[PDB]
């Protein structure tokens, strides 16, 4: 149940959310409408879970690729900008937020990855991926390192996997052919092999994630990183003399980043659709609104014509757009979700040596990761549905229940971790053993998770998993 | 039936 | 097929339909548009039957509780009053006619049951349900009786079933929880047991219906009755010196009548929607419009601000509102239909002695919460998940994924471009279907299910 | 705790218990062993209650239909008559006391209901149930009535419910199919509707029970009654000129009474099994033993070949057998208990007007076939297989494999040598249990489940 | 439901069942009791399926290894021979039929595999497995082959897998350690590798089964075979001049056949237990009884002391017992069933090249094949139970059924192939699509299977699967 | 009625 008369907004913790709250602060001054900006972990997975029940933010911000699946599932409200407003933004940005001929979100900015390098350690950044090994050897001799970037999100390694021929879904005749996936072709294999080889040869570390890389680059410990415009801000603070340049080639071919369009979608269940529209159109998508967010974390090349004409000057934006051109706009089709999950698992497994490059990408081609998750999941679903069946059968057609027992129960449900919470009396604090398996990780089942059945016969929304370890 | 079916049930639960 | 160029109106036979026909007469003088007012039996059941076929009245009058079920089935046209017209009516009356954010009817008046009593037989009406037995003994010795009201409609005994904690659907977080029905709790049992005992002890008769009760009261044969504002007119004629007061308490708790809002909905199939809007806005929802009906049979607390300010004076209207405040506005959700039918059966069965109070209310619980449905559903959910498991297991790139639609059909994983057939469901909403017939759904070329599912071939078994 | 060195015998109060006490007197003269004969109320229900604790009679008398349920619960001792004694009794009477190939009681006599009629009021009894209405109208005008019989026990109306096709458990391939109950078919509906209509039309009263019916008939107030051989004795005393004949037809079909075999079972907890065997074989199942009982209250067609050959002459015994032949010997399976209780309820509810015939018999079907339990069971079966699926999936040497015991607990896959705990079942045989208590089962070192499951901690939930 | 007053007997189709029927014929003459001897396919899997429901044969004949699992499941009646009768049979044969200290079957005869060779093609059979490749090359030049035996049943390749160190369950302190499985050790790997190499090198064919091998040997096309005593009879008929000798060594170590004791178990649900006991004790376990069966197909070294003293002379029996001594008596524990299924899959997969030797035996060690079979199975079990739940719910608490529509149904069940037969009216012929997967084989689902719901509301016992083809 | 309930179902089935 979303609150009528206010706006709750979800955006990723890496973006300029304090900037956005300032825009929300101006909206509140004028209208009296309180605007709350939140930045939950894994928001692009949380949103479809909670929005599916008429809950969640009024406005959601993410790159457009996830929006097709949201619109498909009926979770986004169709947006209705007028002619004049549509002329204010670039046509190709509207294209990205079009699903089934309807416009399902507001474009905000164009995002591409670029090579960020330290000018003091590297005056001349490499033109090619191939020179990086030698370069790391030169730098390990100075107690430094060549390159660090997020190995835990497929978005970062994709440019290199795509470079020599890897692709998501084949595009032709105005359509993505969902039967033609290029995740296991010669090019994709070459790209991932090179990456796995960098790790085997100790030029990179499988464990490396967003924080490690950022902290290492911003402390002058690694010479180069791979990141988006949102990252420039912290670099400015860290006082590293940095450049933003074209991504290195692989076997001569440009790296091909998947281009994102940061977008604002209105929740279909939100009772504040008019407020959301006003906020987005009249407050955010303005020079001042965008400038406020950009000054917190750079947005990249903004969708708004008049403001982009000022940012276009910045060579860092020029590099963003050059990389963007050598890359490719992401599909917004609902299958993008399964695609990313598959490529995430392939990259992690190949990097950690759990699978060979060939085995990992074969499973990515097959969709084996998402299918196993779906197998286990549907068993847990079936089981919790059965537990519900049994409760209902006994309740309705079983021997006359306790005249002086409680009356109102929280019903048997399954949370998104896979725990089946049994039917429980209002006011009860319920224990279940920690799940045995969650996201490829095993836990100690002799510890418990905790959840409260509230006095009103509803489940608490927050579930205590704090005690579950591996 | 209430108290006596519980008598019958206890025998069953004993042998099993 | 509704006639173009006229208005046919349905309202309940207990309401001021001759007053309404007067307003219809004024409309006809002005516009030349013939307005016919009818009052069929069981109109709230006939409407969805006949409207389902593009037939029936242009306008329908009933308390708002049935209107959610009508709007859901797509039988009511969305109403479009401007800002200025909305200010003329109380906000809470609009709330009662809001379904899915859409306004689906015009509010007319607020109805709540009150205690009506004969001042000559009882100058001091009882404050509690518990004194009624003894009071009936005193009055049987004078050849009279204490209390008679309609025992055939759950609407009238509800106040007493609700008094000590019985409820329809639990309200919280702006939502009625349709899985939380309060028809079988301690409170409901206490309330219904008292009613059944009155009958066992011969202080009431299980046969007593609306006309029996009304005639007895207006003839000075019973000291008290329970009825709404529409009933006062006939008491005026009968010359019985009557009062309208707060309902008696039960176990110290106020009786909790379900408050209705009489409402006017426009038939979605009517070709005369403008005429209807024009009639309701410019003729009926005027002081003159309302006064004409109220002078036939009192409406209660009207939805129109400017006329309610006059009726608010009447202590009978004051009593109506006090009872309304101690009760609760009816939910308008489609499940209200099943709730009323369940409670009707429970009360009749318990009163006649066909079932004990416990048995009766248990069955009511199960019906009202549609538990047979929740139970069945979760089996179909289990089964559909298993079908998925088996597919996935045997399997180990772009399909439509297994889903279960709102009818209970499990569409298996299917190839893009495939037209899939499943047997018709064996059971849906209390009706069995011929399973040798198929339903049909398309898995689109883009790996998504078509939103429309062809169920045209699924026939009920009659 | 049953007394050693004596015999306590339970028989129904309608039967020839004073005759039995005479046979018991002869036993006492001979052996010095005191034989006490009792006739408690509801004895077929008390026996399994008290016998469950090593208490009650040494010997029990009832129709064979309850004895399967007794033998199953391990309450009856196996009987061991020699070849020569078995030849003395009719084979089909032994068949009725055979449970699991084991003989679990001595057969005494075959009982079937017959039409009993007043020859002075009705020299020509009706051939059909359908003439009864009009016949009652004729008799009401003489301040009498046509027919009264016990409406409180389903045994009496059964013949009519079965007439047009109603049945208890479907028999085929030497086996009663307990999933196929015939209590709610067209035939059963027709039969019960006729009975309810007799009542609605005031040709009978729903209150009418055994004593009311017996007293009215023996006082010449009603023309007809339905009862068994044990009732003839009282009619003899009353001096009413009575006949015993074939039961009326319904829809042209013969009435099908459930035929009983009065039987003597030995309590498994009795320390006096030899004494009981002596008593039944050498005293009661003799012409003198049987004659003594039959002269108190007629037994029907006795199980003993040599005495039945004499009783066969009596046209009343002839009528008994014709009614017995048109009916059916009762199943002896444990589910008979649940069958009778369901039909009792259906008839009483339908007769009082608490429920229509269709509602009443529907519930009867659901009760008798333990359908709630079949449904529950298959859910627990589904769930237990799922628990296995998840285990195997996550998994991918030597465990105890997942099983579901006969109580409904699913024992998960467990390591050899593990003592496994599961919560007590929430429901078992119509009773709810406290699930915060645990059951316990051992997975043996050899990878097999212990056969015994500790259910000692599972308490019922009660009022 | 087993018929009272007769005996139905199940024995494997490779044994002397006509001999057995002769003993049954003598029993019938004497007692009037009709004795029917049947030989169903896959009887050791059918028996626990049908016996589980109070059905099946009065007496079942198999090697003792499967009997422990049967007794455990409560399907065998405890046998009660007296002292005198027990003295008539060798103690070690009783040991093999002991489970939990109870005797659960009658021992009949000891079976071990031996090398059977053609004396005309090979006057001197090889002493070692290693010489076989060269020997095959010499014989392929004469349009013959060295060796053919059943590659489809793990029982035949086990001697070679065990030779150099492979074992089932480790025995010590009077107990089999079910946690100590020797199917993936160095020895087992070596044995299976040799076998897979013979195939890779085209000295054997992965397809080769019992009939192919028997027909090839009895036709003088192959020089050697590996088989048991039951096989000698057909060789006698074929007039091949054959010898029966010690199995060849592998890496110097003897081949170690798993020794079986052919046994007769009485069905726990049989109403004819006394008749069965009479038949077994007074008719079969006699010189005449055994001789009748042995003259049909040789039993091996019989359990009966007095008759074995005559067969012991036969050098073929001597060879049988020498191989028996170098091998090992089979465990009778219930886990033998999972063991054999695992080793069956390992040998087939390694032989066909579906898996390497290492991969195959690893899965055998994990018990991965049975576990997967069990995963799919329990899903189908769950699903059919759900179908039942739904039928029952609608039936009992759903809207009033049809007055005139039928009354008695065949209830939802799952057959042993995995087809869920829905609730159906008495008299109905029901179609279901052919199962998509059965025993590692995929079928064409657009074809149907057929089953009758009989007029009495019971399912026909026979299910028509004749239309279900496997498509690749 | 089973008449009323069937036709009102027919609506939802035309809808979905
Ligand atoms: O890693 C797969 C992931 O990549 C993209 O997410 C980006 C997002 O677009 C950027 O704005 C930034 O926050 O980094 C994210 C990577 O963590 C896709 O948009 C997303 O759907 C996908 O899962
Ligand atoms: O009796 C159940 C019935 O209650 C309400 O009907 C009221 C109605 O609101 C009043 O306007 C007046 O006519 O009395 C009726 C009782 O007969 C609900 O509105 C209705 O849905 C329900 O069936
Ligand atoms: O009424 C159900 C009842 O029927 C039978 O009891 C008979 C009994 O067979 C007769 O000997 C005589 O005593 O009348 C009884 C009827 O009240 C069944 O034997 C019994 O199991 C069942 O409860
Ligand atoms: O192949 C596994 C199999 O081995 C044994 O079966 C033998 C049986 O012992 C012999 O009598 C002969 O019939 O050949 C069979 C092989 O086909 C085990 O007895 C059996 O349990 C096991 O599955």
């Amino acid at each position: 149940k979303i609150e009528e008369g206010k706006l709750v907004i979800w955006i990723n913790g890496d973006k300029g959310y304090n900037g956005l709250a300032e825009v929300g602060k101006k909206f509140e001054k004028d209208t009296g409408i309180k605007v709350t900006v939140e930045h939950p972990d894994k928001l692009e997975e949380k949103f479809p879970q909670v929005a599916a029940t008429g809950d969640g933010p009024d406005i959601i911000f993410w790159a457009h690729d996830r929006f097709g699946g949201y619109a498909q599932s009926g979770l986004l409200a169709e947006i209705t900008p007028d002619k004049a407003f549509q002329d204010k933004l670039y046509p190709f940005t509207w294209d990205a937020v079009r699903y089934n001929g309807k416009l399902i979100a507001y474009p905000i900015a164009v995002e591409a990855l670029s090579l960020i390098y330290n000018k003091d350690l590297l005056p001349n950044p490499p033109k090619t991926w191939e020179e990086i090994p030698a370069l790391d050897k030169e730098l390990k001799a100075k107690g430094k390192s060549a390159l660090m970037f997020n190995l835990q999100e497929p978005y970062f390694t994709w440019p290199l996997i795509a470079a020599d021929g890897g692709y998501a879904f084949k595009y032709e005749n105005g359509k993505y052919d969902i039967k033609d996936v290029g995740v296991d072709n010669a090019g994709a294999k070459a790209g991932l092999t090179f990456l796995v080889d960098l790790i085997k040869n100790k030029h990179m570390n499988a464990d490396t994630d967003y924080s490690i890389a950022e902290a290492a680059f911003n402390k002058g410990e690694t010479a180069m990183t791979i990141n988006g415009p949102w990252a420039w801000s912290n670099i400015d603070t860290s006082k590293v003399n940095y450049g933003v340049t074209v991504l290195p080639t692989f076997k001569g071919q440009p790296s091909k980043p998947f281009v994102g369009v940061l977008s604002a979608g209105i929740n279909a269940a939100s009772p504040n659709k008019e407020l959301a529209k006003e906020f987005l159109e009249n407050y955010l998508l303005t020079d001042e609104g965008l400038e406020a967010v950009n000054k917190d974390k750079p947005l990249g090349a903004v969708a708004l014509k008049s403001y982009e004409e000022e940012l276009a000057k910045d060579p860092r934006i020029a590099a963003t757009m050059e990389n963007a051109q050598k890359g490719e706009i992401m599909p917004n089709i609902p299958q993008m979700s399964a695609f990313w999950y598959a490529v995430r698992t392939a990259v992690i497994n190949a990097a950690s040596g759990r699978q060979t490059v060939d085995e990992a990408l074969k499973d990515a081609q097959t969709n084996a990761a998402a299918e196993f998750a779906a197998l286990l999941h549907s068993l847990l679903e079936a089981n919790c549905s059965l537990a519900l069946a049994e409760e209902l059968l006994l309740d309705g057609w079983g021997p006359p229940l306790d005249p002086e027992g409680p009356y109102s129960y929280c019903n048997t449900t399954l949370d998104q971790i896979g725990t089946c919470w049994p039917r429980s009396a209002a006011g009860a604090l319920v224990e279940r053993p920690c799940p045995e398996y969650f996201n490829g990780v095993k836990y100690n089942t002799t510890r418990n998770a905790y959840r409260e059945c509230l006095e009103n016969g509803t489940w608490a929304s927050k579930i205590n998993y704090s005690q579950c370890e591996p | 039936a209430a108290r006596e079916q519980a008598t019958t049930n206890a025998r069953i639960l004993a042998r099993v």
